[PDB]
Protein backbone atom coordinates (compact mmCIF):
# COMPACT_ATOMS: atom_id res chain seq x y z
CA UNK A 1 0.00 0.00 0.00
CA UNK A 2 0.93 3.09 -0.66
CA UNK A 3 -0.13 6.66 0.07
CA UNK A 4 1.12 10.33 -0.43
CA UNK A 5 5.06 9.54 -0.09
CA UNK A 6 4.78 6.32 2.38
CA UNK A 7 4.51 3.05 1.32
CA UNK A 8 4.65 -0.24 2.85
CA UNK A 9 4.72 -3.76 1.76
CA UNK A 10 4.14 -7.21 3.76
CA UNK A 11 4.21 -10.83 3.03
CA UNK A 12 2.21 -13.25 5.39
CA UNK A 13 3.44 -16.93 5.74
CA UNK A 14 -0.36 -17.41 3.69
CA UNK A 15 -0.06 -19.42 0.84
CA UNK A 16 -2.43 -21.30 -1.53
CA UNK A 17 -0.35 -23.81 -0.64
CA UNK A 18 -0.58 -23.90 2.77
CA UNK A 19 -1.74 -22.09 5.63
CA UNK A 20 -0.23 -19.25 7.72
CA UNK A 21 0.24 -21.36 11.17
CA UNK A 22 0.86 -24.54 9.22
CA UNK A 23 4.59 -24.50 9.95
CA UNK A 24 3.52 -24.80 13.75
CA UNK A 25 1.15 -27.20 12.71
CA UNK A 26 3.54 -29.38 11.41
CA UNK A 27 5.93 -29.64 13.83
CA UNK A 28 3.57 -30.15 16.71
CA UNK A 29 3.05 -33.41 14.51
CA UNK A 30 6.63 -34.27 14.84
CA UNK A 31 6.53 -33.78 18.38
CA UNK A 32 3.51 -35.78 18.98
CA UNK A 33 4.51 -38.41 16.64
CA UNK A 34 7.78 -38.98 18.80
CA UNK A 35 6.36 -38.49 21.85
CA UNK A 36 3.28 -40.99 20.71
CA UNK A 37 5.44 -43.60 19.49
CA UNK A 38 7.80 -43.69 22.64
CA UNK A 39 4.11 -43.97 24.93
CA UNK A 40 3.06 -46.66 23.65
CA UNK A 41 6.48 -48.64 24.00
CA UNK A 42 5.15 -48.03 28.07
CA UNK A 43 1.75 -50.13 27.35
CA UNK A 44 2.37 -52.27 24.66
CA UNK A 45 0.79 -54.47 21.90
CA UNK A 46 -2.51 -56.11 22.43
CA UNK A 47 -3.19 -59.62 22.28
CA UNK A 48 -6.04 -61.51 22.44
CA UNK A 49 -5.86 -65.52 21.82
CA UNK A 50 -7.94 -67.38 19.47
CA UNK B 1 47.55 41.71 28.79
CA UNK B 2 45.36 41.73 25.06
CA UNK B 3 43.76 45.05 25.70
CA UNK B 4 44.35 46.34 21.97
CA UNK B 5 44.86 42.49 20.16
CA UNK B 6 43.10 40.96 18.16
CA UNK B 7 41.06 37.62 19.35
CA UNK B 8 39.56 34.59 16.88
CA UNK B 9 37.99 31.16 18.42
CA UNK B 10 37.37 27.86 16.57
CA UNK B 11 33.95 26.62 18.18
CA UNK B 12 31.20 24.03 18.30
CA UNK B 13 27.77 24.72 18.70
CA UNK B 14 24.80 22.55 19.34
CA UNK B 15 22.94 22.01 16.15
CA UNK B 16 19.45 23.68 16.18
CA UNK B 17 16.29 24.31 13.62
CA UNK B 18 13.22 26.48 12.91
CA UNK B 19 10.08 25.14 11.29
CA UNK B 20 10.02 27.49 7.78
CA UNK B 21 7.26 25.33 6.44
CA UNK B 22 5.15 22.17 7.19
CA UNK B 23 4.98 20.17 3.93
CA UNK B 24 2.82 16.98 2.87
CA UNK B 25 1.18 18.28 6.49
CA UNK B 26 -1.19 15.07 7.15
CA UNK B 27 -1.85 12.03 6.48
CA UNK B 28 -4.57 9.46 7.56
CA UNK B 29 -5.85 6.21 8.34
CA UNK B 30 -9.13 5.07 9.65
CA UNK B 31 -7.26 2.11 11.62
CA UNK B 32 -10.14 -0.32 12.65
CA UNK B 33 -8.82 -3.69 11.96
CA UNK B 34 -8.36 -5.63 15.40
CA UNK B 35 -9.79 -2.41 17.27
CA UNK B 36 -13.13 -2.47 19.13
CA UNK B 37 -14.18 0.34 16.89
CA UNK B 38 -12.93 2.55 13.73
CA UNK B 39 -9.90 5.03 14.87
CA UNK B 40 -8.53 8.40 13.38
CA UNK B 41 -4.91 8.13 13.37
CA UNK B 42 -2.62 11.09 12.25
CA UNK B 43 0.63 9.70 10.21
CA UNK B 44 3.85 11.58 10.55
CA UNK B 45 4.45 15.03 9.09
CA UNK B 46 7.04 16.44 7.21
CA UNK B 47 8.81 19.63 7.83
CA UNK B 48 10.95 21.75 6.15
CA UNK B 49 13.35 23.22 8.32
Amino acid sequence: LEVDGITETIGTTQSAMYGGASAQILQINEDIKELLDGLRAYFGYNMIGL
Amino acid sequence: KYENHTVTLKILMTLRYVVSDILKESRYQYTKFNQPKSKFENLPQKLLL
